[PDB]
DNA sequence: GCGAAAGACACAGATTTCTCCTTCGCATATAGGGATGCGAAGGAGAAATCTGTGTCTTTCGCAACCCTAAACC
């Protein structure tokens, strides 16, 4: 069943009856949800042409993972920041209709005598559904105007609001930027200076990652054990029914207010509209709740598989405030005794885990939706033994999700598949400078870091110091059955006082020399 | 001064210089035959650029008089200095930094195996944890080997003791049929649906595969030429 | 390099081109997979300058393209020709895409059809280039200009590194080979009796093999 | 130094950075304090007491040590600290510089991690702390 | 008369920066004591600039046209 034929049919449908629980109740809309469920978001292909220090590039892009491997003058950044552009608009109108996004500014268009205009082209996949978007620019003064063409991005979000609008707890995809500064954010600590209910809604103010979003981290925290110890008090209907006469109270008290402050009677009315929020979600408690002390342990757990050698987290209340306090070894630490590769790690998970449980109400195991992530440096301030381990994380916590990821390791490297990555190199064609795009050789999935950093990189894994110098000339010597010389005494007597008559290097041109003389006492008798 | 300490440390260039257009200005930097911007440097280059700068301009506000001022003492400590560097710029580093100023003591940190295969195993210490009398405990130690000039991965198993290679799934059925091999056994089906399964994964012609196959000729040809006299 | 053994001439549809029509590039699909088919067949799997694969055991196809001996420009006569057709690899520093940004006399070039090229050169151990002594000042002037243009002698990495890490994996069956014939020659046998069959053996395993000439080369010295 | 992640990579280098804070402080003054161990820095074992820092300079054949101390919580700590031996050197250098101008001063730098007059006349600084990935402010001082 | 796609117009509100307000500490010109006056840090609470939302504006190459000459709408 075609999506667009049942989105079709389910309009045409809507517009003959007026009654809202037909609709509700319809099998179009059954439909329409089943085959919105088993579909996977995932980007196709992109182009850039003229923008910022690129010519002309293509890329294809896998529906799994990526890898951008190599060094240049533009800078893989900048590809990362194109997509981030497209993607705003997706999530600006699933906001609200016709919402404006975001512009190329002219300071981007390329400084060339030669050119007029720039453009990203982007394609969406969702399984035989496809759509296409192109964001464009002119410079200034220029005889022609361009602009964008966003009828497929609206089509799409159209599909999204009309479902979300019928149906209370609906899923929505998830766009995430971890850039390279997010080491400062990690960094924070102490409150160095509380909402009452939590909508789906909150985390698409913005695309990148920033430092707020730690403080939010820690109030949301704080809610979710709060209402985890109503759990644990066994609060019965009575409190329902306190807080429906707490409600009854305020409105009393809002409509005496309202005769003979504008400031308090909008906070009696957020105050009433909390507690009315409060008690729907009372309601849903009854149709099986959501088990908050299970979210609690979910992303406890979560958060603990990525650091092996602590044994628990735990929230203390003393001095008038709630602190964290984590256990290692035998010890007892705050956060902000920790190292910074242990910051990072703690935020990056918390982070994602949060953005996700907060975006689907309604799946049982929350960790198992839908969207796009991409992370800029991946191997910052982790040491090699963790570096080899990180992917396999990642592609297991969360297998339904499209990674883009820049890398500068080869340990990392080591443990991809070699149809994941790409290799950037600058030719001079034509006396001027492109950008070409090449595959790995062979495969390099389990060799050793010295065939990852020869293959997958094309960079020398062996140092040229003076002392290697003097190794190649006497290999040389021995190699060319010369060995017998005082220039090779010479040197063989720098080579044994530098690396040591033990080395295992010097064992093999010793067993060189031995055969080559056997060879010659051979072939001289 | 400082323009010529800097064009000493980066001999890959010719000049650098400000250019006052007709319409702005900026700096340019001539390497081989191309003049280039100082904006399209990459990030590592602009971190040593500005390191670079920032400690000529001390040596040589710090030492007025001598007719060199590259010639001063001190002590200068860095920590992670392999932070946003290609690998191939983290194999000269050291060298540099130890010829430009010859009469500095540093002390510096690092994370990459790459840069340690450039250092002399008279000055690496080795940070490890032993427990002792029932109370766990740092302690320091040193290399067994010189590991200057030896290749990535011996850097990284000796100077620091960890494994070069990954424990992948795709690897055990490598070392699983490569010990089949030593026994003599490559005649059970079992050996045959494994070397379906390596030779799916990696190919035909994958150097691996190729020194694997290699061992099958060496005992034939043996028991060929022992059988033949 | 190895000396090319030329077949005799299958050009086909070369032969329907002629100089009037030149325009390299109205070459048809069909024309170019009957050429490589043909390059294939007499070339191996291997480029023709540097030796490095060209084709797998057939997504993801590596990059090669032909290569005219001779420059269009100057020698148009040959455009068609089919003694001029070559097969290179796609390396954009080397081979083919490095000779065409580079001045030199075409008439001092070494041609892998005409000339052996073992006579020049000589590869070592760790994978670099040594020229053989006692030769004329010409025959000398054509190696050292043949690598400095082809891009095959550089200081670090490149080839070399690739060079090298193919003879150290192969070094295994050359120390096995040669420990057995050191043990044959200990007990009491023909020289050229064992010596045929050891260079027979190893010459069988080494076909269709990355760098099959430095692994060659590499092998003589230490075999007895 | 090579080590994993929380082995006190970082705990020498900060070590290092305390103990010459005061040298500085007495070079630029006599009698200035330095800076001091945060009560946080100190070891949270049960029988801890105290925590004190120890280093030696020596220059050609002469010597000189420094320590430093600080107490947890209304223990008994080793006293107080002993400057002895560094207000020596810091009227060394003063007494050099009174007297002959422009001489040579020694070099203390620490390039640190992300975390968070001569000099006066052009537009430097004297800190001791200084932070890479800055190179808009390079750029408009050159 | 007015598709799609970017700006102008009107109305909130938010936030970092700064400028006025304690508080006691000092000081130095008059043989120690006391006093008129100024300097140092917190601690405000004010204000300019920026940012965000909702209603219009504009004017398409806009299924469905005739084929002889000139002028007008
Ligand atoms: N008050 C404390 N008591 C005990 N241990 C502490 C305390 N504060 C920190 N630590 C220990 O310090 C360790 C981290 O130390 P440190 O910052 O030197 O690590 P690092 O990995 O070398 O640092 P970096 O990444 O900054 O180079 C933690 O593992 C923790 O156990
Ligand atoms: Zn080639």
């Amino acid at each position: 069943m075609n999506l667009e034929t049942c989105y079709v049919d389910f309009l045409e449908l809507e517009s003959h009856v007026i009654n809202e629980d037909y609709l509700k109740e319809s099998v179009e809309l059954q439909k329409l949800i089943s085959t919105l469920n088993e579909s996977k978001f995932h980007l196709n292909k992109i182009g850039i042409h003229d923008f910022k220090r690129i010519r002309e590039l293509q890329i294809s892009l896998e529906d799994d993972l990526t890898v951008f491997v190599g060094d240049n003058g533009f800078g893989k950044s900048t590809i990362l920041d194109a997509i981030a552009i497209v993607l705003s608009w997706l999530r600006s109108n699933i906001e609200k209709e016709s919402k404006p996004g975001t512009y190329i500014k002219s300071h981007e268009v390329n400084n060339s005598v030669d050119v007029e205009y720039a453009s990203i082209d982007a394609n969406i996949k969702l399984k035989d559904f496809n759509t296409s978007i192109l964001i464009t620019k002119a410079k200034e003064g220029a005889y022609y105007s361009r602009n964008n063409e966003l009828l497929g991005v609206k089509k799409l979000a159209s599909i999204y609001r009309l479902v979300n609008k019928y149906v209370d707890n609906a899923s929505l995809p998830l766009m995430a930027y971890y850039s390279i500064a997010r080491s400062y954010i990690g960094g924070g600590v102490d409150r160095k200076r509380t909402k009452t209910v939590w909508s789906k809604f909150d985390v698409y103010d913005e695309i990148e990652f920033d430092r707020n979003d730690f403080t939010d981290f820690f109030q949301w925290l704080v809610f979710l054990h709060n209402r985890a110890s109503q759990e644990k008090l066994s609060e019965s209907q009575t409190t329902i029914n306190a807080l429906f006469s707490d409600i009854q109270s305020l409105k009393a008290t809002l409509t005496q207010l309202s005769a003979i402050d504008s400031t308090v009677i909008k906070g009696l009315e957020l105050s009433l509209k909390e507690k009315l929020n409060y008690m729907k979600s009372l309601q849903s408690g009854e149709h099986k709740f959501n088990n908050a002390v299970s979210l609690y342990d979910s992303v406890i757990n979560t958060i603990l598989k990525f650091l092996p050698e602590f044994q628990w987290i735990k929230l203390v209340y003393g001095d008038d405030d709630y602190k964290i306090i984590l256990k290692k070894g035998e010890v007892e630490l705050d956060i902000q005794q920790l190292s910074q590769g242990e910051k990072t790690i703690f935020t990056l998970v918390g982070d994602l885990a949060r953005r996700l449980i907060l975006l689907n109400p309604n799946l049982s195991n929350p960790l198992l939706g839908y969207g796009i992530v991409l992370i800029d440096e991946i191997d910052l301030h982790l040491h090699p033994q963790w570096q080899q381990t990180i992917i396999e994380r990642l592609t297991s916590t969360f297998p339904n999700v499209q990674f883009v990821i820049t890398t500068h390791s080869p340990q990392v490297l080591s443990t991809v598949s070699s149809r994941s990555v790409r290799i950037l190199q600058e030719v001079e064609v034509d006396g001027v400078n492109d950008l070409i795009v090449s595959h790995p050789d062979y495969q390099i999935k389990g060799v050793s870091n010295q065939d990852a950093l020869l293959y997958g990189m094309r960079t020398d894994p062996i140092p040229s110091t003076k002392e290697n110098g003097w190794l190649e000339e006497y290999k040389k010597l021995v190699e060319l059955n010369r060995y017998s010389s005082d220039e090779a005494l010479l040197l063989r007597e720098k080579v044994i006082k530098h690396f040591g008559l033990d080395h295992p290097l010097v064992q093999e041109c010793d067993d060189l020399i031995s055969v080559l003389e056997f060879k010659n006492k051979i072939n001289q008798h | 001064s400082v323009i010529n300490t800097i064009l000493k440390f980066l001999p890959e260039f010719q000049w650098i210089k400000l250019v006052y257009g007709d319409d702005d200005y900026k700096i340019i930097l001539k390497k081989g035959e191309v003049e280039l911007d100082i904006q399209q440097l990459s990030q590592g280059e602009k971190t040593i650029f500005t390191l670079v700068g920032d400690l000529a301009r001390r040596l040589i506000l710090l030492n007025p008089n001598l007719s060199n001022p590259l010639l001063g003492y001190g002590i200068v400590l860095i920590d992670e200095i392999d932070l946003h560097l290609h690998p191939q710029w983290q194999q000269t580093i050291i060298e540099r930094l130890t010829s430009t100023f010859p009469n500095v003591q540093f002390v510096i940190t690092t994370h990459s195996p790459q840069v340690l295969s450039t250092v002399s195993s008279r000055s690496v210490r080795i940070l490890q944890e032993v427990e002792v009398d029932g109370v766990n405990d740092l302690i320091v130690s040193h290399p067994d080997y010189q590991i200057k000039g030896v290749s990535n991965q011996d850097a990284l198993l000796y100077g620091m003791r960890t494994d070069p290679i990954p424990s992948t799934k795709e690897n055990g059925w490598l070392e699983e049929y490569k010990k089949l091999v030593e026994l003599n056994r490559y005649s059970s089906d079992e050996a045959l649906l494994l070397r379906e399964k390596v030779i799916k994964h990696f190919g035909l012609d994958h150097p691996l595969v190729q020194e694997c196959d290699d061992l099958i000729s060496v005992l034939e040809f043996k028991n060929k030429i022992n059988q033949h006299f | 390099m190895k000396y090319l053994s030329r077949q005799m001439p299958g050009p086909s549809v070369l032969n329907k081109f002629d100089y009037r029509r030149d325009d390299w590039n109205s070459l048809s699909s069909n024309d170019k997979k009957e050429i490589w088919e043909e390059i294939i067949k007499m070339q191996g799997k291997l480029c023709a300058y540097c030796e490095k694969k060209i084709e797998h055991h057939k997504k993801n196809k590596v990059e090669r393209h032909i290569e005219h001996f001779y420059r269009k420009s100057y020698y148009k006569n040959l455009t068609f020709e089919w003694s001029n057709l070559f097969g290179s690899c796609g390396e954009p520093q080397r081979c083919g895409f490095y000779k065409d940004k580079q001045k030199y006399n075409d008439d001092d070039l070494i041609k892998a059809d005409r000339q052996n090229p073992d006579v020049f050169f000589h590869f070592l151990e760790n994978g670099d280039v040594h020229i053989r002594e006692g030769l004329n000042e010409k025959e000398h002037k054509m190696a050292e200009v043949t690598l400095r243009v082809f891009n095959l002698n550089p200081s670090s990495g490149g080839v070399k590194a690739e060079r090298r890490r193919a003879i150290e994996l192969s070094m295994t069956l050359i120390k096995e080979l040669v420990g057995c014939a050191s043990q044959l020659i200990e007990s009491g046998c023909e020289i050229e009796d064992v010596r045929s069959m050891v260079f027979d053996e190893f010459k069988k395993n080494v076909k269709d093999r990355c760098f099959t000439t430095a692994i060659k080369h590499v092998f003589e010295n230490r075999m007895p």
